[PDB]
RNA sequence: GAACGAAAGUCGGAGGUUCGAAGACGAUCAGAUACCGUCGUAGUUCCGACCAUAAACGAUGCCGACCGGCGAUGCGGCGGCGUUAUUCCCAUGACCCGCCGGGCAGCUUCCGGGAAACCAAAGUCUUUGGGUUCCGGGGGGAGUAUGGUUGCAAAGCUGAAAC
RNA sequence: UUCGUUAAAGA
C-alpha cells in the first residue's frame, strides 16, 4: 500500500536523506492501485426493496 | 476559481446579489462565518502587514514541542481593518490561518473631526479606549496634519484603518504585542459603540435582507 | 459624612445609566442640584423630573433618556479664571464639539458654552456627556 | 472477548438498519446474508460482524435499540402515536381547584360555575 | 381586539389541564405574571397575562416568513412528545432528544441550521439553546416557570412546564392561534381532534391495558 | 535558614555588642 | 454625520435600541431585532405591516427584554389595555 | 494565592476558638477546624451478636450501643484515609451518603 | 499624646494536680544533643507592678451613597377565625408564612474590576476627583550600625549609609 | 522503625 523511497542528496553541508513515502489508493480495475481492498474498510450495498406488496 | 460552495446563507444572498455593501451587513451585525465573504465586497482590503511570529513552547516528556504564533493585521485604508491571531506548527500554516482569521475579526472604523466641519475625516470621533491585559490604550483626537504619533505597530494599525491624526496614551506592557495591538483593537472598535451626539433621532429599522430576500432563499434550500 | 451632595446624585445617575434603568431615587435637595439637571434637561440628556418636596428634604426623581455617558463632579471646586478653561476642555470633554462643563458664574448657575458669552468664569461644579 | 472495534460495530449496525428482513437468529445463515449483501474479506472479521448482527437480532427480537430503529419499529412507534381515544382529552364538567382562582373569576370576568370553598394549612415544604 | 379575549371553553380546558398552578420559588422577574401566594407552597399564576404573551408568541411565529426559519426545541420527554407533532403540522423545524451541543455554531456539520426564531420548553432543561442564541442572533420564546431564569429570552410565558397535560395544551393552542392567524381555521370553528398526542400518551403496559378493556 | 531563626540570632549578636559595649565603654 | 456644506459623511447609521436607546456595536452578536406584527378587525386577517423591536446584548443578558418588550408594547397599545 | 475562602476553619464573627486535643497525634486544633465527628459502634462485632445472645441470660432485652465523640486532626485525618484530597471543583460540597 | 492589648518573659506574696523550656537517662541511626519513651526545674495557677511584640489575618483603613437574585440564621418590631400549651373568653410561651432595620455568613451570575487566583466588593477608575489618616518605590545590605527615647532586664519606637 | 549527598554549563 505505501511506496517508500530512501535517497540520498549530496550539499556542500555534507548529506541530506530524504524520505518520501505515498499510500497507494484502491483502484481494482486498473494497474493506478492495488487490487486487495483493505481490511478496515467494509464495502456495502444500496437498498434495493420496492414496491408491490399483496395485491 | 473555486466554487464557493454554497453553506451558511449570508453569502449565498452575497452570490444571488442581494446585499449591496458591507455596510448593509454591519447594521444589522451579522455574524460572518467564511473569509470570502469580505474578498466578494473589498478587492483592496488585501493590505496587510504580519506584526510578529513569536515561539511559544509545550514541555513534553520527550522534550519541548514548539508551535508558532502568528499575528497579522489587514485592512483597506477606507476605515475597515481586523486582526488575526493564529498559533500552529508550520509557519505559512499560521500565516494563512491568520489571515483567514483577520477577515473574520474585520471591524468598521467611526471617523470624526477635530472640531472643524470642513470634510473628509481625519481622526478618532472622541477620546476612546481599549483594555486588553493591563494595556490602557487610549485615542484623543488630533488636529488635522498632525500624524500618528505612537507605537510603530499601532501607528501601522492606524495607518490602514485611515485615521490620519491621532494621539495615544498606553499604559501597562506595552512591550506584549499580543495585548498591545489587540488594546488598539479594542479602542478602534469601541468607536461606533460611543454614544454620539448626532445619533439623537429615531432610525429607520430597514427590513432585513432575510425579509427582503425570504424566496431566493426558499427556493435555493429546497 | 454627608457632603457634597451633587456627587452623591450623580453617582446614583451614573450606576442607574450603567445598569440601563429607566429613573432614579434622589435623596438629597440642593439648588444646586435643580439648576445642574435644568442645565442637563435644556441640552436635552435627561428628562423630565420631579421633587416630593418633602418637609425635612425632598427628593428627586428624574425620569432618564438612555443617553449619558458619564457625569461626575470635580471635588474641591476649583477657581478657574478665564484663558484656563482649555485646561478642563483638554483634560474632561471627550472632544471639542461634545460634552459641556457646568461653571458657577457670578450671575447663576450656567454652562460651558454660555460662561464664554457672559465673560464671567468662576468655579466648575461638574461635567456631564 | 466480544469487546468489538467500533468499525466493526459501525458495519453491523450499518447492514441492521439497511437490511433487516433479511437476516434471522441463525449465526451460519446470518453470515450468509451478510457476505452476500456485504464485502468483507477477512473470514475472522466476518465471524465477528455476523456475531454481533445475531446479538443485534437478539435484542431486537426482545426489546428496541436506542442506537438505531428500522421502519417496522418506525411504523409501531408512529401507531402508538396516532392510536387517539377519547377518554381524558376534557373532564366532566365539574371541577374545584382553589378559593384564589374562585377570587380571579370574581373579579376578572369568566363563568365562575362550581363551587369553591377548601381550607388548607401552613405546612408546605 | 376583541375577538382575542379569553372565552369559556378556553378557560374550562385551561383549568381542566391546570396551568393555574405552579412553582413554589420566586422569581425576580416572574412577580408581574403571579398574583397571589397560596398555601401549601404551590402559587398562582394568572390566565389572562398568560394569554396576552401567548398571543404575542403566536404573532411572534406568524411574523415569519420561511416556516423552516422557525426551530422547536425540547430536550424532556414531556415536552419531545408534543414537539414532534407540533412543528410538523403547521409552520415549524422540530429537534428533539440530544440537542448536540454546537449545532447553531460551526459548520462542518451538516446538521447545521439558520433559524430566524426559537421555541423552546425548558429554560433549565435548554439551557444550551439560550447559550448558543448569542451567536446566530435569534429570539426565544420559552414556557418559563416561577423558578426558572430568564436570560436570552424574548417572551417568557408564565406556566406549569412540569405536567405534561399543560404543556400540551399550549402547544395546541399555540398551533391553533398560530393557524387561525395564518388562516387555515377561521376564528367560528373548533379543532377537529382531541390534543392528547399533544399532551402525553404512557407506553404499552396500561395503553395495551385500556385497549383490551376497550375491546 | 528561617527568618525567625535569622532575626533571633542577629538579636543575640545585637546583646553580645551591646555587652561589649557595657563591658569596654 | 454631517460637515458644513451638509453632506452624508457617515459610514452606517447603526442600530439605536428600543430598551436603553444604547447604539448596537457591529461586532455585538448578542443583538436581537424582534418582529411583531398587526392584527387586523373582528374578521381577524393577517396583516403585512409590522414592528421592529431591537434589543441589545446587555439587555438581553440581564434578562431586562421581557419586562421590556411588554412596557414598549404596552405604550404601543398592542399587548394590553 | 489563598486556597479556601474559609481559610481552612469555620472563624468569621469571633476572633479566637479554644483549641480541643487531637486522638492520634494529640495536638491542640480549634474546633471549627479540627475533623470532629460522632462515632456510633454496637459494643458487639455483628458476628458475636449471634453468639452473646445465644449465650445471653435475657431472651435479647438489652442492646447496648457506644456514643464517642471522635476528634481528629487535618495532619492525621488525611494520613488516617477520613477527609482524602478533592479537586478544584469538588471542594464545593457537602457531607457524603 | 493617651487607654486596653493573646502567648512567652521580668519583679514581689501565696501554692505545685497535670503538662512541661532547659536537664538527666533509655532507644533508632555512621553520628542526636532531635523527632519516640521515663523522671523533672523555670513556667503553666491566683492577687498585685513592668514589657507592648505575633501569620495581633479579612494578609483587605474609617464614615456616607449607589449598583442583581435566591434560601436560611441570630435580635427586636409588625400582620396572619392555623397548631400545641393552664381553668375559660382576657394577656404572655413553642412551631408555620411574609415584611422591616442593622449583624455574622452561604450559592449563582457577563453589573464591573483585576495579571489571574478571586471579589456584591478587591465594583461605581484614562468615561481617571465624596471626606480623611498611615505607609511602597527593584532585590540584598537591614529593621543593621550610630544617635535619641522607654524599660529592672530581655528588649520596644525612630532609623541610615558604604558596597 | 532507619535509609544522606551527586560541581558548572551545554537543548
Ligand atoms: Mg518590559
Ligand atoms: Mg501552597
Ligand atoms: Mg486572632
Ligand atoms: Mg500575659
Ligand atoms: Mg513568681
Ligand atoms: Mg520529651
Ligand atoms: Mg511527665
Ligand atoms: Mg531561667
Ligand atoms: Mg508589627
Ligand atoms: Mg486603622
Ligand atoms: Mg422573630
Ligand atoms: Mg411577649
Ligand atoms: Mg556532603
Ligand atoms: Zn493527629
Amino acid at each position: 500500500y505505501v511506496d517508500t523511497a530512501v535517497r540520498h542528496v549530496l550539499l556542500r553541508q555534507g548529506v541530506l536523506g530524504i524520505k518520501v513515502k505515498i499510500m497507494l489508493p484502491w483502484d481494482p480495475t486498473g494497474k493506478i492501485g492495488p487490487k486487495k481492498p483493505l481490511p478496515d474498510h467494509v464495502s456495502i450495498v444500496e437498498p434495493k426493496d420496492e414496491i408491490l406488496p399483496t395485491t | 476559481d473555486k466554487e464557493w460552495m454554497p453553506v451558511t446563507k449570508l453569502g449565498r444572498l452575497v452570490k444571488d446579489m442581494k446585499i449591496k455593501s458591507l455596510e448593509e451587513i454591519y447594521l444589522f451585525s451579522l455574524p460572518i462565518k467564511e473569509s470570502e465573504i469580505i474578498d466578494f465586497f473589498l478587492g483592496a482590503s488585501l493590505k496587510d502587514e504580519v506584526l510578529k511570529i513569536m515561539p511559544v513552547q509545550k514541555q513534553t516528556r520527550a522534550g519541548q514541542r514548539t508551535r508558532f504564533k502568528a499575528f497579522v493585521a489587514i485592512g483597506d485604508y477606507n476605515g475597515h481593518v481586523g486582526l488575526g491571531v493564529k498559533c500552529s506548527k508550520e509557519v505559512a500554516t499560521a500565516i494563512r490561518g491568520a489571515i483567514i482569521l483577520a477577515k473574520l475579526s474585520i471591524v468598521p472604523v467611526r471617523r470624526g473631526y477635530w472640531g472643524n466641519k470642513i470634510g473628509k475625516p481625519h481622526t478618532v470621533p472622541c477620546k476612546v479606549t481599549g483594555r486588553c491585559g493591563s494595556v490602557l490604550v487610549r485615542l484623543i483626537p488630533a488636529p488635522r496634519g498632525t500624524g500618528i504619533v505612537s507605537a510603530p505597530v499601532p501607528k501601522k494599525l492606524l495607518m490602514m484603518a485611515g485615521i490620519d491624526d491621532c494621539y495615544t496614551s498606553a499604559r501597562g506592557c506595552t512591550a506584549t504585542l499580543g495585548n498591545f495591538a489587540k488594546a488598539t483593537f479594542d479602542a478602534i472598535s469601541k468607536t461606533y459603540s460611543y454614544l454620539t451626539p448626532d445619533l439623537w433621532k429615531e432610525t429607520v429599522f430597514t427590513k432585513s435582507p432575510y425579509q427582503e430576500f425570504t424566496d431566493h432563499l426558499v427556493k435555493t434550500h429546497t | 459624612v454627608r457632603m457634597n451632595v451633587l456627587a452623591d446624585a450623580l453617582k446614583s445617575i451614573n450606576n442607574a445609566e450603567k445598569r440601563g434603568k429607566r429613573q432614579v431615587l434622589i435623596r438629597p435637595c440642593s439648588k444646586v442640584i435643580v439648576r445642574f439637571l435644568t442645565v442637563m434637561m435644556k441640552h436635552g440628556y435627561i428628562g423630565e423630573f420631579e421633587i416630593i418636596d418633602d418637609h425635612r428634604a425632598g427628593k428627586i426623581v428624574v425620569n432618564l433618556t438612555g443617553r449619558l455617558n458619564k457625569c461626575g463632579v470635580i471635588s474641591p471646586r476649583f477657581d478657574v479664571q478665564l484663558k484656563d478653561l482649555e485646561k478642563w476642555q483638554n483634560n474632561l470633554l471627550p472632544s471639542r464639539q461634545f460634552g459641556f462643563i457646568v461653571l458657577t458664574t457670578s450671575a447663576g448657575i450656567m454652562d460651558h458654552e454660555e460662561a464664554r458669552r457672559k465673560h464671567t468664569g468662576g468655579k466648575i461644579l461638574g461635567f456631564f456627556f | 472477548g466480544r469487546v468489538r472495534t467500533k468499525t466493526v460495530k459501525k458495519a453491523a449496525r450499518v447492514i441492521i438498519e439497511k437490511y433487516y428482513t433479511r437476516l434471522g437468529n441463525d449465526f451460519h445463515t446470518n453470515k450468509r446474508v451478510c457476505e452476500e449483501i456485504a464485502i468483507i474479506p477477512s473470514k475472522k472479521l466476518r465471524n465477528k460482524i455476523a456475531g454481533y448482527v445475531t446479538h443485534l437480532m437478539k435484542r431486537i427480537q426482545r426489546g428496541p435499540v436506542r442506537g438505531i430503529s428500522i421502519k417496522l419499529q418506525e411504523e409501531e412507534r408512529e401507531r402508538r402515536d396516532n392510536y387517539v381515544p377519547e377518554v381524558s382529552a376534557l373532564d366532566q364538567e365539574i371541577i374545584e381547584v382553589d378559593p384564589d382562582t374562585k377570587e380571579m373569576l370574581k373579579l376578572l370576568d369568566f363563568g365562575s360555575l362550581s363551587n369553591l370553598q377548601v381550607t388548607q394549612p401552613t405546612v408546605g415544604m | 381586539l376583541d375577538v382575542l379575549q379569553m372565552k369559556e371553553e378556553d378557560v374550562l380546558k385551561f383549568l381542566a389541564a391546570g396551568t393555574h398552578l405552579g412553582g413554589t420559588n420566586l422569581d425576580f422577574q416572574m412577580e408581574q405574571y403571579i398574583y397571589k401566594r397560596k398555601s401549601d407552597g404551590i402559587y398562582i399564576i394568572n390566565l389572562k397575562r398568560t394569554w396576552e404573551k401567548l398571543l404575542l408568541a403566536a404573532r411572534a411565529i406568524v411574523a415569519i416568513e420561511n416556516p423552516a426559519d422557525v426551530s422547536v426545541i425540547s430536550s424532556r420527554n414531556t415536552g419531545q412528545r408534543a414537539v414532534l407533532k407540533f412543528a410538523a403540522a403547521t409552520g415549524a423545524t422540530p429537534i428533539a432528544g440530544r440537542f448536540t451541543p454546537g449545532t447553531f455554531t460551526n459548520q462542518i456539520q451538516a446538521a447545521f441550521r439558520e433559524p430566524r426564531l426559537l421555541v423552546v420548553t425548558d429554560p433549565r432543561a435548554d439551557h444550551q439553546p439560550l447559550t448558543e442564541a448569542s451567536y446566530v442572533n435569534l429570539p426565544t420564546i420559552a414556557l418559563c416557570n416561577t423558578d426558572s431564569p430568564l436570560r436570552y429570552v424574548d417572551i417568557a410565558i408564565p406556566c406549569n412546564n412540569k405536567g405534561a397535560h399543560s404543556v400540551g395544551l399550549m402547544w395546541w393552542m399555540l398551533a391553533r392561534e398560530v393557524l387561525r392567524m395564518r388562516g387555515t381555521i377561521s376564528r367560528e370553528h373548533p379543532w377537529e381532534v382531541m390534543p392528547d398526542l399533544y399532551f402525553y400518551r404512557d407506553p404499552e403496559e396500561i395503553e395495551k391495558e385500556e385497549q383490551a378493556a376497550a375491546e | 535558614m528561617r527568618a525567625k531563626w535569622r532575626k533571633k540570632r542577629m538579636r543575640r549578636l545585637k546583646r553580645k555588642r551591646r555587652k561589649m559595649r557595657q563591658r569596654s565603654k | 454625520m454631517q460637515n458644513d456644506a451638509g453632506e452624508f459623511v457617515d459610514l452606517y447609521v447603526p442600530r439605536k435600541c428600543s430598551a436603553s436607546n444604547r447604539i448596537i456595536g457591529a461586532k455585538d452578536h448578542a443583538s436581537i431585532q424582534m418582529n411583531v406584527a398587526e392584527v387586523d378587525k373582528v374578521t381577524g386577517r393577517f396583516n403585512g405591516q409590522f414592528k421592529t423591536y431591537a434589543i441589545c446584548g446587555a439587555i438581553r443578558r440581564m434578562g431586562e427584554s421581557d419586562d421590556s418588550i411588554l412596557r414598549l408594547a404596552k405604550a404601543d397599545g398592542i399587548v394590553s389595555k | 494565592t489563598k486556597k479556601r475562602r474559609n481559610n481552612g476553619r469555620a472563624k468569621k464573627g469571633r476572633g479566637h476558638v479554644q483549641p480541643i486535643r487531637c486522638t492520634n497525634c494529640a495536638r491542640c486544633v480549634p474546633k471549627d477546624k479540627a475533623i470532629k465527628k460522632f462515632v456510633i459502634r454496637n459494643i458487639v462485632e455483628a458476628a458475636a451478636v449471634r453468639d452473646i445472645s445465644e449465650a445471653s441470660v435475657f431472651d435479647a432485652y438489652v442492646l447496648p450501643k457506644l456514643y464517642v465523640k471522635l476528634h481528629y486532626c487535618v495532619s492525621c485525618a488525611i494520613h488516617s484515609k477520613v477527609v482524602r484530597n478533592r479537586s478544584r471543583e469538588a471542594r464545593k460540597d457537602r457531607t457524603p451518603p
